């Protein structure tokens, strides 16, 4: 807003244009589209990923080879990625190259050709990618977590495309998706280190005459349901140890919710990680999950707090990996930690805990923001979501003013299943795990035994 | 606008770059030291110190340093290279001074408790066994050993197991006493940093550091230039699935006038991976040959390593121990170097290389941490910091001719050293390589 040197305006076609910071050694820019796996429904499953893998191929006014070569000559520092709520084209380039990069981006965003050959390539390649993804627990568990938390809808619609659905992703469906989401009114052009005036010139020049297709509005609010699921134990390799995994969460908060900073502090206060944790002081070894779990139980090789926060909902909870032998204890170990954040009169959150968590949160946010690309992405998404960029000062203040009771209040709200988001979610826990199901015991009974969750509407 | 510099009475240099609109920063103390300051019996000490620096000082016990950094959200880290010893911190701007304090405390007032010194011996050994599983690291450590035969640069950073077991608290304090001089160190900062205040704090917390009795400016010749020794070391290991080869020739030092030209030439040859390709829209003739008729190898990687007074430039190759005749891929690499020497390279590939280099050197200077890294290393090994704009200029002016010249000087009638690990039976000789290369 102010020290940011943040400026925002719109083109006649609704395209928002956001700039921030001052001149520097180089610049960053990107096009942000309010699209993602949560909007695919069942009909466009996997379209978001294929379009992003199709980014920067041939366009109406630029041959494929030329596109590739010009992007190399620009430094090659660009990318298109997408997730559940985002689809973005970003790059950092030298100052004199902003216009050329914006042109290439707008070409692939407005006039992609999507030839049979380019599509067939990305599809063939997507199958291999999916096969590999399913072997990585750090990617699979969170996928199972979301799917079960929303019963396979919106935020729980598969982020990893079902392998068998890839071959039926046709140009027709890709065009249908583009005609629904690639519209100026659903897009943001952001720039770091580029004067607002220049940005408006370049934007109007390349995106100004872009027109909406006025598609049917298809954006459903996320409805948290909670749920359970378990997949078979992973294959046992060589010297690598066998581990079971479990993730337990409850509906969290929207990224702009008033208690979001409190919640992020809770997450930092719990912290956690892998029993190895490489790095010098400051890594967060005095977080509760390290202290009360990692240091106490080593049949536990990993324990960490997660906080997935989206536009209209979120999932907050704890992740735990352990030896098959300890599986029977997982649920309770996790339940105890959640309980100890608010319902244990003798393990209340201390001034020291909260003060440290607070500072570490301020720290990681501000330090991550040292990168232009990060300032860029954060700005683009914020504007895409509520058309405004929260100033740093405000963010810091809201965190510095947090007090233990704030953190305790939020902990209770979350673990009690008492969050009331627009989707009006159930207070049921989400429990997802990999290993022999039996090995985890009566999961719901242990959670109830601890007063976690909510059973009556 | 740019990098501010100040020198302290004891010789310590303070280099800084303010980053507008930031509330955090990075401060690091860089010391001209590392493993190259050790001797055969000394070898491994600098790294040992690195580990003990977090174990306790005359002012803060171990858990006191940890808890203090974590309560304010800072981060403490360190590393040892063949050339330097570096400790650095990341923290909110409010904590810069506390940062400088701790850094000085850790570097100069470390307890070096005898109990700690013994418990650590095992940790270093474990670390050593882990590197033994990183074949690229093994090959390059051996390459340094034969190329810089019986010289400082030829020793590894961890040191021999023998030494890891015999290093004494005396060795440690001796290394500290001998090397930690103000004229041999740089306090670098970037982000929300006031150059003036940081100089004061430097004086306050680092002023007590001894001056050398024979001060030399940071970028001046340590002494006799390292000498590149031609040689070869075949390390037969038939159990390995992949074979690893590094071929090098004398390279360029940090301050060499042709430094960027050397990097440009490295980028022109580039890299390749049997599965991924080149990371380029259009592959060089080498990459094409490598991928043809079944593949000649699993991957190759051009490299250029620099030191204040020397450098190594070459190719790292990984082949399938059972499927590849190493000789065939080496032939192609030499052919590619000869293509450059013969001038048969397009304006396009030169421009592509310069663009890649500029990006790699400049777009990567993003956070305060990467910037401090560049400030510190440049000043501590060179005596100055070329600015991003100066670097851009140095690369932008490179010509096809500069490159052809550089290859003809460095890759014609010059000595080469080589190291190979794995199925050594198919690996060609060093004189074989020179013959084909100079041919
Ligand atoms: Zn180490």
């Amino acid at each position: 807003a102010r020290t940011d040197n943040f400026k925002l305006s719109s083109l006649a076609n609704g395209l928002k244009v956001a700039t921030s910071n001052t001149p520097g050694h180089f610049s960053a820019l990107g096009l942000y589209i309010d699209a993602g796996s949560r909007f695919e429904g069942r009909n466009l499953k996997g379209c978001t990923h294929i379009l992003d893998r199709l980014a920067f191929k041939s366009t109406e006014h630029v041959e494929g080879r030329a596109m590739a070569e010009t992007l190399e000559l620009l430094g090659g520092n660009y990318q298109c990625t997408s997730s559940r709520e985002n689809l973005m084209y970003q790059a950092s380039v030298f100052n004199q190259d902003v216009g050329k990069m914006l042109q290439l981006m707008s070409e692939t965003v407005r006039f992609p050709k999507i030839t049979e050959q380019e599509l067939q390539e990305q599809k063939l390649s997507a199958e291999y990618e999916i096969d590999e993804v399913w072997m990585k627990p750090e990617l699979v568990l969170p996928e199972l977590l979301h799917t079960a938390a929303y019963s396979g809808e919106t935020l729980g619609s598969p982020l990893i495309c079902p392998r068998g659905l890839i071959p039926s992703i046709s140009k027709y469906y890709l065009l249908d998706y583009r005609n629904k989401f690639y519209t100026p009114e659903n897009t943001v052009a952001a720039f770091v280190g580029v004067p607002h005036e220049k940005a408006l010139e370049l934007t109007g020049k390349y995106l100004g005459d872009w027109q909406s297709t006025h598609p049917p509005i298809t954006k459903k609010v996320a409805q948290y349901t909670g749920g359970e699921s378990c997949i078979p134990p992973a294959p046992v390799f060589g010297n690598l140890p066998e581990l079971f995994h479990i993730q337990i969460g409850f509906e969290g908060l929207p990224i702009d919710h008033p208690d979001i900073y409190a919640l992020a502090t809770l997450q930092t206060l719990l912290g956690g990680g892998g029993s190895f944790s490489a790095g010098g002081p400051g890594k967060g070894m005095y977080s509760r999950l390290y202290t009360h779990v990692l240091n106490q139980y080593y049949f536990v090789e990993n324990c960490v707090a997660f906080n997935h926060s989206y536009s209209d909902s979120g999932i907050f909870g704890i992740s735990l990996s352990c030896i098959p032998q300890a599986a029977p204890q997982a649920v309770e170990v996790i339940a105890q930690q959640m309980y100890n954040t608010f319902a244990n009169k003798d393990l209340r959150l201390t001034e020291d805990e909260v003060s440290r968590a607070k500072n570490q949160l301020k720290s990681s946010l501000l330090m991550n923001l040292e990168s232009k690309l990060v300032e860029l992405e954060d700005m683009g998404r914020q504007v895409l979501m509520h058309g405004r960029k929260i100033p740093v000062n405000e963010m810091i203040s809201k965190i510095e003013d947090l007090k233990p009771d704030d953190i305790s209040r939020v902990a209770e709200m979350i673990f009690t299943g008492n969050v009331n988001n627009a989707g009006n979610g159930k207070g049921r826990a989400t429990v997802v795990m990999q290993g022999d199901r039996g090995s985890f015991g009566d999961v719901e009974n242990v959670l109830k035994a601890y007063g976690l969750g909510n059973s009556s509407s | 606008p740019g990098t501010r510099t100040s020198k302290l009475p004891n010789g310590l240099t303070i280099a800084t770059e303010y980053i507008p609109n930031t509330s955090s920063a990075t401060v690091g103390i860089f010391v001209d030291a590392g493993s190259r300051a050790e001797n055969v019996k000394n070898n491994g000490t600098a790294h040992f110190l690195e580990h003990l620096a977090f174990k306790g000082t005359q002012n803060r016990p171990q858990q006191g340093i940890e808890l203090e950094i974590e309560n304010i959200g800072s981060h403490l880290n360190a590393y040892t290279s063949r050339e330097n010893t570096v400790y650095y911190a990341k923290s909110l701007q409010e904590d810069i001074p506390k940062a400088v304090d701790i850094l000085s405390d850790i570097l100069t007032k470390s307890v070096l408790d005898n109990s700690a010194i013994e418990r650590e011996r095992d940790v270093i050994i474990r670390e050593s066994e882990e590197v033994d599983k990183m074949y690229d690291e093994v090959v390059f450590d051996h390459l340094h050993e034969i190329t810089y035969k019986d010289q400082p640069l030829g020793r590894t950073i961890l040191g021999p197991i023998k030494n890891i077991k015999s290093i004494t608290r005396t060795d440690l304090k001796d290394y500290i006493t001998k090397n930690y001089k103000g004229d041999r160190m740089v306090l670098a900062g970037a982000g929300a940093v006031d150059h003036e205040k940081l100089v004061q704090y430097a004086q306050k917390y680092f002023g007590h550091v001894p001056k050398s009795e024979s001060p030399v400016p940071l970028g001046s010749p340590r002494g006799p230039l390292p000498v590149f020794c031609r040689g070869e070391r075949f390390i037969k290991e038939n159990t390995l699935p992949t074979t690893h080869i590094a071929i090098a020739l004398e390279g360029v030092s940090w301050s060499a006038p042709d430094y960027f030209v050397a990097l440009a030439t490295q980028a022109i040859v580039g890299n390749w991976d049997r599965a991924i390709g080149t990371g380029t829209n259009s592959p060089s003739p080498l990459a094409v040959a490598a991928s043809q008729n079944g593949s000649l190898a699993n991957s190759y990687m051009s490299f250029s390593t620099s030191y204040a007074d020397s450098g190594l430039w070459g190719m790292y190759i990984v082949t399938d121990s059972n499927e590849h005749n190493v000789r065939l891929i080496v032939n192609e690499i030499l052919k590619e170097w000869k293509r450059i020497k013969s001038g048969k390279i397009s304006d396009a590939e030169v421009n592509r290389a310069k663009a890649q280099l500029k990006a790699a050197l400049l777009l990567s200077l993003d956070g305060s941490t990467a910037i401090v890294e560049d400030i510190g290393r440049q000043v501590v090994t060179t005596g100055k910091r070329l600015s991003p704009e100066e670097v851009f200029e140095q690369v932008d002016k490179i010509t096809k001719d500069d490159i052809i010249m550089w290859a003809n000087y460095r890759l014609q009638n010059k000595p080469v050293s080589m190291v190979a690990l794995g199925n050594t039976s198919t690996v060609p000789n060093v004189s074989y390589i020179e013959e084909k290369l100079n041919q």
